């Protein structure tokens, strides 16, 4: 009798937006979550788990709004999410050694 | 883009709570965006996904992940090629696994260029620790850039 | 400008 | 002056993963409010909710069936977590006395 | 069951990082359990969950919370008194809010003790930023002991 | 015992 595992686990999944919902995107810039998670990753992954650095992504996404005059997606919002069945920290540790 | 490394100080007082996560590369990446959408649905072209598209295959090379790119896929050659990666060797061997699937979508599922759709359980399946053995006990890391819908969110005054 | 995904 | 999404700063711990069981034991309790209240009562102290969480996970990912001459021996189950949440979510336990 | 408490030093290095997190009580705290099941659709008395209740509401009284309970209610009676909960005027000086959910389920709603579902989006909904304005910003938690499934997870062994 | 939820 060895130690099992469930058929699913250590998984994290970004989302750029919630159930039902649209996710944005500024045609030159790029997607806002995408946007966001590069940013974030790019700065932080040096000190801070990836878990923590979606928390980051969800602000910045909370914090933005649409720029779409004359039309029905101007001042438009989105929120990011992630699910995780992950069981310990994860750091990305970029760099080391 | 840049990515500032970590100090070793923070490696020595942080890897033992944390995922083994040493192996060089990191891992493998797949970066699999639709931009394009050809098909019988007819789905807005992804005006900004060739910026998605450039700017993870550099982020995840700066991570320190071996990046595989897919571009412009039917539903069925997204689900075998993704299946192929699943099963590739190198997992064994690596301590993580990214991938990031770009596209539109609906709830739960992605679009191909075709207008047809994958469901994301199928490919979180892929993954598993039943078909995928090689990542048991590994972080594995998914960003799906998709719609889940077609309302927009108005949004809410604060109070 | 921004659209929808 | 700055909008909303329509939702945002949630946090939702779940038993099980979509399409998954969760398990109960008939004397003590749901295997997921057990390890959620074993952590939170000792780590509220000095971890935020979603890494609470995480460890909730590790606990659950590594509990298995005891129930002999059922399919649910050896059974397992994973929880997960979703978050809208967009900093840290500290529970500081008895501060300020 | 016992709370360690964080000591100050702790909350002077976290608190500038963290949602606010200081009102008496800490918030409101829901407790729903459903144990008991009486509707045409057969769901096996949860046995157990009594000490799951007990669980939770000591917890979360020694979390700082101000625990409100429910027992074995029907899918309306459930809505119903979610939506009173949520609109509760004590949101508004609280810092959080908590609610769980304790119940047989299938994947994205849970069950009244009639066999009926309430689908878990419109639960959320009730705290959203929308329908629950003196929640807007403040943390709120939620926490759901029920199945999304009837197989079992037999399992799978650990490779090599 | 253990039983489904």
């Amino acid at each position: 009798p060895k130690m099992r595992l469930p058929t699913r686990s250590d998984m994290i999944c970004g989302y750029a937006c919630l159930k039902g919902t649209a996710a944005m995107r500024n045609t030159k810039r790029g997607s806002w979550y995408i946007e966001a998670l590069a940013q974030v990753f790019s700065e932080r992954a040096c000190d801070m788990h990836v878990a923590d650095m979606l928390v980051k992504v969800n602000a910045l996404i909370k914090d933005r709004e649409g720029y779409a005059p004359g039309t029905e997606f101007h001042r438009c919002k989105e929120m990011s999410e992630y699910c995780s069945t992950l069981c310990r920290h994860l750091y990305l540790f970029p760099g080391h050694p | 883009l840049q990515v500032k490394p970590c100090t070793p100080e923070f490696y020595q007082t942080h890897f033992q709570l944390a995922y083994r996560l040493q192996s060089r590369p990191r891992g493998l990446a797949l970066v699999l965006s639709n931009v394009h959408f050809t098909g019988e649905k007819e789905l807005e072209f992804r005006s900004g996904g060739d910026v998605d598209h450039s700017t993870l295959v550099t982020l995840f090379k700066l991570l320190g992940y071996d990046v595989h790119v897919l571009c412009d896929q039917t539903a069925q050659e997204m689900q075998e090629k993704l299946q192929n990666f699943a099963q590739l060797p190198a997992h064994r061997v690596t301590d993580s696994c990214i991938v990031a699937l770009l596209s539109h979508g609906v709830e739960g599922a992605i679009y191909g260029v075709d207008g047809k759709l994958l469901q994301l359980q199928e490919v979180f399946q892929l993954f598993d620790n039943a078909n995928c053995p090689s990542l048991q006990n590994k972080p594995k890391m998914f960003f799906i850039q998709a719609c889940r819908g077609d309302e927009t969110d108005r949004g809410v005054d604060q109070q | 400008v921004d659209v929808p995904x």
